[PDB]
RNA sequence: GACUCUGGCAUGCUAUUCUUAGAGGGACAAGUGGCGUUCAG
């Protein structure tokens, strides 16, 4: 990745799944980068700012993407408690 | 809903849910849908918790808002019960509809008439619309689905828990999703009720259409 | 004497009894039976076609949506109801008939809904089927204008409003008992006995409940207080992943879901007829079975076939060398 | 003359997408070979691993076709592996070249010991499996070269790997399984998680979302 | 010379038979409304559309929907706005735990 | 060449009437009169 000289000798940094901290590979075509809108707290309309979650294809296949996105949205204060 | 008093659940929406019957699940339950269920009654039908329905509906609305080109959201229904509703959703929001049979290879076969790239996919029934879910696994598409108690959650990213079997319920769910996405975009005030009455979204059923053309 | 299509199907030649024989063109032009249409071109033509003024068509609709029979009836049935209502209005005074129909009263019992009461051949403890009874057994049998309605929803709304309804028998009907289906999720009733999914909620949850209407205008409805009926035994079972293609049989979970076409060959769905006058010259006593088609290899079955197999609950033990298609 | 169909191809045809790695960053399918021709171009060498003539059973009898196993690869970067069966040898070869170009994956290159200079070897010992053929790549010191059988020798040299110890198990004599196994191992080079890749990922906007306004016009 | 192409003809025919009502005889108003409804990629192409549409509505004013009308139908009162809704006891407990215990339209129906 | 792109004029936006270089406009047979199967031309 980075040599002793200090240069970043690497083609790219792959992105990692937000649910499992797994590397999303270059040929993972069931992988997702999802954007969820953040809204105003006084009017409830689209700010233009959003939150981004990556889900690898194995988790989506296993059927746990829905629970993972819900749990991350609870963590980030998008989904209310209960 | 970020525990915000603006986006909380109102009373008249709950009357819509109870009259349409969205709280009435099926008699079977998928184990990945057990989080969304209040309880099983002794009849056997699973009662769906409507606060969970509201929260997942608002997640779907937030995901649909975050796409700059509204035609990138694609909305699909294969069976008649949702078809009219999805068309109205398009006319409300600008999403691209597929009503009727989904030709396989719409998202994978590049040399084709109906080939198209979405950026989000919204599905009436994951059991009935399984083919676009498979396509979406091929082509990196997220998915929002209207999921009942007995629904597989393979390749479903936001699963709205609702009764998707009755015509009034699917019409209402599509109507509420359009209402919230169009409020949250900002073209409707949250204080005034929507001019579009939800009964526009339901299924025509041509015998009922003739029975209504009779009495006019 | 307003003739429903049930009278023409049953070949009820009752034109001699009444003189106000009137009907819709739509009910007579929708009949798909060849023998009835042949009989139509032979009968003396005293019947006259009309169309009601649409105002009473509305009025019939607003009280049918209140009596709980609106999804069951057809448009043509509303036409028949409106025509007999208008003929009642034109011939007889309109103050006789009442609106805002009376509330149902509830009275439950212990009998199972599948108890075969009111089936002709059956007898609990004499009830015989004689050659003298076949013309007699039609239904529960008991002045100027009447009806020839055989569907129960027709008689229900008619006896709710108070119109005197009569049968293939000349005498008018006083009591009408039958069965309906009620949903135990949304409590909406249907008068169509064929239908298995609910009209409102769409769940496979309709259960049989008996009703009886009087000539007075009272509807009373009998439940079954038997815990066998509402028991969720084989209702939760794990389902296979949804399959597509030409040969997939998904477990049929919604009413308007789309199945691939898997039809029987015309040779296979043919049954043997022994009352035919050309039968005895036939080579075999029975029709040959189809073993040469593609649907024989695909093991396509008739839809009615294999019904008691489905009512066995899926979380149970079948024999160890059988396979359920 | 190339007229793109996919949105990714239409962006690559413009100067919107700068490198191939961006397409690898968001794991998007490449469904046109002209994109790979655009980004790599003259760098892409192509090496025919094998042509086997085969007899198709026809209702007329048997008739001959050809099956071409072709490895394409930019040295110091990327490879792909394609197999095509077709009527003549030339059309089978160009079909396998296209189908090998549609499968181009990046390879991660690391260091054996000290991290001085460019990466030369596989970062960690990786493993690729295809139909009982098991192929393992082990980091090797600088100057040791590729020590392997000839078919993975070609595929690893094309990958820009300078040096690697190799180990193969199973029926390695079936060539497609052996090539596909070593192709699997060099894909798992970037599928492997190391402590170098432990910082939390920042999510940059995808090209479909970055250039939505440019795709409005088409 | 100059000739009109096939896709201009098809798009113009579609936008005429769908939306003849809004159109006028002015070039620029027709061009702006055509850009407003029709998803058109090119400016030159959409001016060609506007010119051909202007020609068509010029020539049809000289001289010479059922599915839409049934599809756009909506009644006076919706079925969901109903006076009495019958609910199971367990659904009423669920609504009670969701703070919605002060409802008036509910009618609880015991399983008998 | 009925293929693709594109110029003339901007006292308009951008660091800007005289030089710049990105974007936005403007032109589409649009209008008129004749010949025309009264529509294609
Ligand atoms: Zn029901």
């Amino acid at each position: 990745m980075q040599n002793d000289a200090g240069e970043f000798v690497d083609l790219y940094v792959p992105r990692k799944c937000s649910a499992s901290n797994r590397i999303i590979g270059a040929k993972d075509h069931a992988s997702i980068q999802m954007n969820v809108a953040e809204v105003d707290k006084v009017t409830g309309r689209f700010n233009g700012q959003f939150k981004t979650y990556a889900i690898c294809g194995a988790i989506r296949r296993m059927g746990e993407s829905d629970d993972s996105i819900l749990r991350l949205a609870k963590a980030d204060g998008i989904v209310s408690k209960n | 809903s970020g525990a915000l008093d603006v986006l909380q659940m109102k009373e008249e929406d709950v009357l819509k849910f109870l009259a349409a019957g969205t709280h009435l699940g099926g008699t079977n339950l998928d184990f990945q849908m057990e989080q969304y269920i209040y309880k099983r009654k002794s009849d056997g039908i699973y009662i769906i918790n409507l606060k969970r329905t509201w929260e997942k509906l608002l997640l779907a609305a937030r995901a649909i808002v975050a796409i700059e080109n509204p035609a990138d959201v694609s909305v699909i229904s294969s069976r008649n019960t949702g078809q009219r509703a999805v068309l109205k959703f398009a006319a409300a929001t600008g999403a691209t509809p597929i009503a009727g049979r989904f030709t396989p290879g719409t998202f994978t076969n590049q040399i084709q008439a109906a080939f198209r790239e979405p950026r989000l996919l919204v599905v009436t029934d994951p059991r009935a619309d399984h083919q676009p879910l498979t396509e979406a696994s091929y082509v990196n598409l997220p998915t929002i689905a209207l999921c009942n108690t007995d629904s597989p959650l393979r390749y479903v990213d936001i699963a709205i828990p609702c009764n998707n079997k009755g015509a009034h319920s699917v019409g209402l769910m599509w109507w509420m999703l359009a209402r919230e996405v169009l409020r949250m975009r900002g073209t409707i005030s949250r204080e005034h009720p929507w001019e579009v009455m939800p009964d526009l979204y339901f299924y025509r059923d041509p015998e009922e259409i003739e029975k209504e053309e009779q009495a006019a | 004497v307003v003739a429903d299509a049930g009278a023409f199907l049953r070949h009820a030649a009752l034109q001699d009894i009444g003189k106000n024989i009137y009907t819709i063109r739509e009910v007579v032009t929708e009949i798909r039976d060849k023998a009835t249409r042949r009989r139509l071109a032979v009968l003396p033509y005293e019947l006259r076609f009309k169309e009601p003024l649409p105002e009473y068509v509305r009025l019939v609709t607003e009280f049918s949506k209140k009596t709980g029979d609106y999804p069951s009836l057809s448009a043509t049935d509303i036409q028949v109801l409106a025509l007999t209502y208008q003929l009642e209005a034109e011939f007889v005074g309109v103050s006789h008939l009442k609106q805002e129909p009376q509330k149902v009263k509830v009275s439950s019992s212990i009998q199972h809904p599948e108890t075969p009461l009111h089936i002709s051949g059956f007898h609990l403890p004499g009830g015989w089927i004689t050659p003298s009874n076949i013309k007699q057994i039609q239904q529960e049998l008991e002045v100027r204008v009447g009806c020839l309605t055989t569907d129960f929803a027709m008689q229900n709304v008619l006896l709710q409003m108070g119109l005197h309804v009569l049968a293939v028998n000349g005498m008018l009907i006083r009591e009408a008992r039958s069965y309906i289906l009620r949903c135990h999720g949304c409590f909406k009733t249907t008068s169509d006995m064929s239908r298995v999914f609910c009209s409102h909620c769409g769940n496979k949850t309709l259960k049989k409940v008996s009703v009886t209407v009087s000539d007075d205008g009272t509807l009373h409805m009998h439940f079954s207080r038997n815990p066998k009926v509402l028991n969720p035994r084989g209702l939760r079972y794990s389902l296979p992943t949804p399959k597509g293609g030409k040969y997939a049989i998904n477990p049929h979970l919604t009413e308007d879901q789309r199945f691939p076409q898997l039809r029987l060959s015309q040779k296979a769905r043919q049954k043997t007829n022994v009352f035919a006058p050309d039968y005895i010259a036939g080579v075999s006593p029975f029709v040959e079975n189809d073993i040469s088609s593609r649907s024989a290899t695909l093991q396509v079955r008739d839809s009615t076939l294999g019904a008691g197999r489905r009512r066995l609950n899926p979380n149970a033990s079948r024999k160890k060398f059988v396979k359920k298609r | 003359e190339w007229m793109p169909v996919t949105k990714l191809g239409r962006l690559v045809k413009d100067m919107k997408i700068k490198s191939l790695e961006e397409i690898y960053l968001f794991s998007l399918p490449i469904k046109e070979s002209e994109i790979i021709d655009f980004f790599l171009g003259a760098s892409l060498k192509d090496e025919v691993l094998k042509i086997m003539p085969v007899q198709k059973q026809t209702r007329a009898g048997q008739r001959t076709r050809f099956k071409a196993f072709v490895a394409i690869g930019d040295y110091n970067g990327h490879v792909g592996l394609g197999v095509k069966c077709s009527k003549e040898v030339a059309t089978a070869i160009r079909g396998a070249i296209i189908l090998a170009k549609l499968s181009i994956v990046p390879v991660r290159r690391g260091y054996w010991g000290n991290k001085i200079g460019k990466p030369h070897t596989v970062p960690c010992k990786v493993t690729g499996r295809c139909g009982s053929v098991l192929v393992r790549l082990i980091p090797a010191p600088r100057g040791t070269g590729i020590v392997s059988a000839p078919v993975p020798k070609k595929l690893l040299m094309m990958a820009g790997i300078d040096d690697c110890y190799t180990s193969a198990r199973g029926c390695t004599a079936t060539l497609g399984n052996f090539a596909k196994a070593t192709f699997d191992a060099i894909s798992k080079t970037y599928s492997y998680l190391t402590p170098d890749l432990w910082k939390e990922t920042v999510f940059t906007k995808s090209p479909y979302q970055e250039f939505t306004d440019h795709l409005v016009k088409t | 010379g100059r000739v009109r192409t096939k896709t201009v003809k098809k798009a113009a025919r579609v936008i005429i038979e769908k939306y003849y009502t809004r159109l006028g005889n002015d070039f620029h108003t027709n061009k702006r409304v055509c850009e407003e409804i029709a998803i058109i990629p090119s400016k030159k192409l959409r001016n060609k559309i506007a010119g051909y549409v202007t020609h068509l509505m010029k020539r049809i004013q000289r001289g010479p929907e059922e599915r839409e009308r049934r599809d756009n139908y909506v009644p006076e009162v919706s079925a969901l706005d109903q006076e009495i809704i019958e609910v199971d006891p367990d659904t009423k407990e669920m609504l009670k735990l969701l703070d919605f215990g002060s409802l008036s339209n509910l009618q609880v129906t015991q399983p008998t």
